[PDB]
RNA sequence: GAGGUGAAAUUCUUAGAUUUUCUGGAGACGAACAACUGCGAAAGCAUUUGUCUAAAAUACUUCCAUUAAUCAAGAACGAAAGUUAAGGGAGUGAAGACGAUCAGAUACCGUCGUAAUCUUAACCAUAAACUAUGCCGACUAGGUGUUGGAUGAAGUGCUUCCUUCAGUACCUUAUGAGAAAUCAAAGUCUUUGGGUUCUG
């Protein structure tokens, strides 16, 4: 039991606060800086890994891998695949820590 | 000086073997066994062919030289019986009356931790 | 019991008394308000209403404050779109299928699978039986992932 | 409709060959020229293009397997590998 | 046969006689050199008639031959094991059987995989026929059996390992730590056997002989 | 009739056990049909016992206490007399 | 006569009339000089207010409450 | 000379069988602990370890607010045996060969030995699948236990007793029953009706 924490705290950041996922969109967030955190699927191309983490780190901004694949539309509430998640606004969760 | 040599005594419901081997478990002395002392087709586990047997081989050990024996006790195996053959008890007295010396006296029947099936079907012999 | 044996008679019962307790002096306006932030600071009403006996001692809401849990949540707007039981009882459904879609030979997976989506179709029926729930809802083996929202 | 009852995919032999040469072929094609998931997108969209090479027509990148079936338990050898 | 001849044998110095039989050898005539065949044998004695007392005839040790000059051998640690009569003696009804093992590799390159048998107690005021206890305690009691023996059966030499099952200074704190979760009754040692051992160590064999 | 209330076994809350064979005939029966005796036979004799005991050494050996736990299945029991057929009053009566 | 009885604490929960087991205490930590409310069998941890610390270890009973404090049943 | 038997024979054995011991392989199984003990709806499940998954029991001043029971149709699992395809194939071992005993013996007993038994993927849906007792629900009588809890008290943070749950058996009693054997449920039935299905 140590990814069902995160599932639920995504769970909860999706119903409370701004959200957006995809790689032009979440690029436009850690460049303007508006970025919090970034969700990176574990199976994304390791060229996308690399240029959103170097990205993340250059901003001063967090990153992290998730438990799975690429199948993150299951768990955000979507029906597609997603691979990548910026987090503008975290709402009342406890994400931050 | 004292030396000590090994005695296997193997009683399977017949023929009681009887076997001393070097100490070490290797390179044998003299095996007897109860076959070639009774020629009658039964009675092979019967006291007489033990008795006789070990003094045979008592007097050829007081030959040698070695006295001292230890006793490893086999019966049959893992997939025919458990308990010790009616000879190996005449054996054990034949060889305290020999006037050998004893050393010490041990099981080494074999156990069978796993369950492989033995002879005879579920139904079972009928005899 | 619904399925298997066993009555299992532990429960808990409600005390006779039904007013509020003579030494509570708390006001129910900051009762409503102190469940309303803490069930958007992120929590299922069962353990909501659990937290609140237990942290801050209000024992009896619905006699502390003239209204029940759910109905206090709903009030706002707040409410959640599916009922706790069912969440719950989904979640545990698209548990067991993710497993049992990685391994196709644990029997007694499949039969609590069988019998969890036996009472899925159960409660869901119940739920559409009044208006608590929309009329469209058939809940495919499909999207049952995504289903929970 | 349903065209037909239970010969399925091996219809296209006609009434030729036994049926114990027929339902013991229809237990792979099936399972061959149905798409397959590609790790490397999680879209499943993996064909096969020859007797032993799979294609994923997003990824457009190729992986060898066995002759009908992506993994097979003579390749699952690759968790007592990857132990250590 | 009348070819044959005489072969005391030799322990280690630790022990108290140090010289318990002798074995026999064939004739040296060829091809043989009348030593490779004297070479890896097997032994076994008892340690009561290793140490002459009674309190240790309850075990077994094997030597196995390592290094032959003149007319005495020289033998080396090969195994230790319980003997079967007080083995079976141990085991009754109305108590769990606890067994444990594991592999630990020593400070000397040396491995060695090794069992214990334990016993559950009745103590005094249980006034109860059953004496078991929990799956989970008994599970705890294995972890953390394993976990002390692994500590002092590492960190030492294996020559002081053999010194230490002398006094058994394994079951005594074995016990003592097991106080604290679950009371136990008699427990020992079964077996150790040699998993693996590297090439021969003339110089290490022979000043551990002496 | 129901001659017996147990069944002659204690399965109780329980679907299947694993079946053991018989010493005597090897026929194959359940755990908990099966008589068991586990028995405590000595290695000899004590007439022997006494001669050992005077050609051993140290005055104080022991001769070893063998064990046994054998099984047998109901026919090679009743035959071997090891059970007895019992009055039915006094059969429900065990110990 | 069932009606009247008196002793029926020692029967099972819900007896003649129900009475739950449960109640609720007022602590108070010896040193620490401050006041709140607990619920005796609760099922989740709880901290004081003036100084952050731990009280209760949640077990299936009574729970475990501290080695000392003084604890009176608020009940009234 | 060895297996062997109530005997004997078949068989193996001067090319060293049976037997002691050491090393490497294979397959099987996990005894002794083990029980009128546990879990599983049922068939089943006893070496250790890690992962994943479920279920039940207690306690609750937590929620939901009638969401329940049994079921014609239907569905899921379903011992051994058997069949299909690969692997694997020790031991046992339907077939069969034999050697015996027998008035004869195709069998009981003895030697060997094929299908099989074991693993993966599917069928087959039958068993004395038996507490032969369908499931749910209230009541009537006590004791002895015992498995897993929970409460209070005491031999020394630990160990027993009091009480209470859920199982779970046993022993006695029935102005209860029945044809009896027997049964605390097969009882609360001519003073005949709690609900429900199936069957003769």
């Amino acid at each position: 039991s140590a990814g069902d924490n995160i599932n639920a705290k995504l769970q909860l950041v999706m119903k409370s606060g701004k959200y957006q996922f995809g790689r032009k969109s979440c690029l436009k967030a850690l460049r303007t800086g508006k970025g919090k955190l970034v969700i990176v699927s574990s199976n994304c191309p390791s060229i996308q890994r690399s240029v959103i983490e170097y990205y993340a780190m250059l901003s001063k901004c967090g990153v992290h891998d998730y438990h799975g694949d690429n199948n993150l539309g299951t768990a955000c509430g979507k029906l597609f695949r997603i691979s990548c998640l910026v987090i503008t606004d975290v709402g009342d969760s406890d994400i931050i820590k | 000086e004292l030396v000590f040599g090994v005695a296997h005594i193997f009683a399977s419901f017949n023929d009681t073997f009887i076997h001393v081997t070097d100490l070490s478990g290797r390179e044998t002395l003299v095996r007897i066994t109860g076959g070639m002392k009774v020629k009658a087709d039964r009675d092979e586990s019967s006291p007489y062919a033990a008795m006789m047997a070990a003094q045979d081989v008592a007097a050829r050990l007081k030959e040698l030289g070695v006295t001292a024996i230890h006793i490893k006790l086999r019966a049959s195996g893992g997939t025919k019986s458990k308990t010790p053959g009616p000879g190996a008890q005449s054996a054990l007295r034949a060889l305290a009356r020999s006037g050998l010396k004893i050393g010490r006296i041990e099981d080494v029947t074999p156990i069978p931790t796993d369950s492989t099936r033995k002879k005879s079907g579920r139904r079972g012999r009928r005899l | 019991r619904m399925y298997g044996k066993g009555k299992g008679i532990s429960s808990s019962t409600l005390p006779y008394k039904r007013k509020q307790p003579s030494w509570l002096k708390q006001k129910p306006s900051e009762i409503e308000d102190a469940i309303i932030k803490l069930a958007k600071k992120g929590q299922t009403p069962s353990q909501i209403g659990a937290t609140l006996r237990d942290n801050y001692g209000i024992p009896q809401v619905k006699s502390v404050t003239g209204n029940k849990i759910l109905r206090i949540l709903r009030a706002q707007g707040i409410a959640t779109t599916i009922p706790e039981d069912l969440y719950f009882l989904i979640k545990k459904a698209v548990s067991m299928r993710k497993h049992l879609e990685k391994n196709k030979k644990d029997k007694d997976c499949k039969f609590r699978l069988i019998l969890t989506e036996s009472k899925i179709h159960r409660i869901s029926r119940y739920y559409k039986r009044k208006k608590l729930l929309p009329s469209n809802w058939k809940y495919q083996s499909s999207t049952a992932s995504a289903l929970i929202a | 409709s349903r065209r037909t009852k239970k010969v399925g995919l091996t219809g296209k032999y006609g009434t030729r060959y036994g049926s114990s040469l027929r339902k013991q072929i229809k237990k792979i094609e099936l399972m061959q020229h149905a798409k397959y998931l590609c790790t490397f997108c999680g879209k499943t969209a993996t064909k096969r293009t020859c007797v032993g090479i799979w294609k994923c027509k997003k990824c457009k990148r190729k992986v060898c397997g066995g002759a009908w079936s992506l993994t097979t338990p003579a390749a699952v050898a690759k968790s007592t590998i990857i132990r250590l | 046969f009348t070819k044959k001849e005489w072969y005391d044998l030799k322990a280690p110095k630790m022990f108290l006689v140090r010289n318990f039989g002798k074995t026999l050898v064939t004739k040296t005539i060829g091809k043989k050199l009348a030593t490779d065949s004297l070479k890896g044998r097997i032994y076994e004695v008892n340690l009561a008639d290793l140490n002459n007392d009674e309190d240790q005839a309850h075990k077994k040790i094997k030597l196995s031959c390592d290094h032959i000059i003149n007319r005495d051998c020289y033998t080396d640690f090969c195994g230790l094991s319980i003997t079967r009569d007080k083995l079976c003696s141990l085991i009754r009804k109305g108590y769990t059987l606890i067994e444990g093992h594991t592999d630990v590799k020593t400070l000397d390159n040396y491995h060695l995989r090794m069992f214990c048998i334990a016993f559950t107690k009745k103590r005094q005021n249980q006034t109860k026929s059953t004496c078991y206890a929990q799956t989970s305690q008994i599970k705890k009691i294995r972890k953390k059996m394993v976990d002390i023996m692994t500590a002092e059966a590492s960190k030492v030499l294996l020559k002081d390992l053999v010194k230490k099952f002398i006094p058994e200074s394994i079951g005594k704190e074995i016990e003592k730590q097991c106080k604290k979760i679950y009371p136990l009754q008699n427990v020992l040692i079964r077996k150790v056997k040699i998993l693996k051992r590297p090439k021969l160590d003339i110089s290490k064999l022979m000043e551990l002989h002496t | 009739p129901k001659k017996r209330r147990n069944g002659g076994r204690s399965k109780h809350n329980r679907g299947h056990v694993n079946p053991l064979r018989c010493s005597n005939c090897g026929r194959c029966v359940p755990k908990d049909k099966a008589i068991k005796r586990f028995n405590i036979r000595n290695i000899v004799d004590t007439s022997a016992q006494r001669d050992i005991k005077e050609a051993s050494v140290y005055s104080t050996f022991q001769l070893p206490k063998l064990y046994i736990k054998q099984c047998y299945c109901v026919s090679c029991a009743i035959h071997s007399r090891f059970v007895r057929v019992r009055s039915r009053e006094q059969r429900r009566v065990r110990k | 006569n069932p009606d009247p009885v008196e002793e029926s604490k020692k029967h099972k929960l819900k007896r003649l009339i129900p009475t739950p087991n449960s109640y609720f205490m007022d602590v108070k930590c010896p040193g620490c000089l401050q006041i709140t409310t607990l619920f005796s069998h609760a099922q989740n941890v709880v901290l004081c207010g003036s100084c952050n610390i731990m009280l209760c270890q949640p077990t299936g009973g009574k729970c475990k409450l501290t080695e000392g404090c003084s604890f009176r049943k608020k009940i009234e």
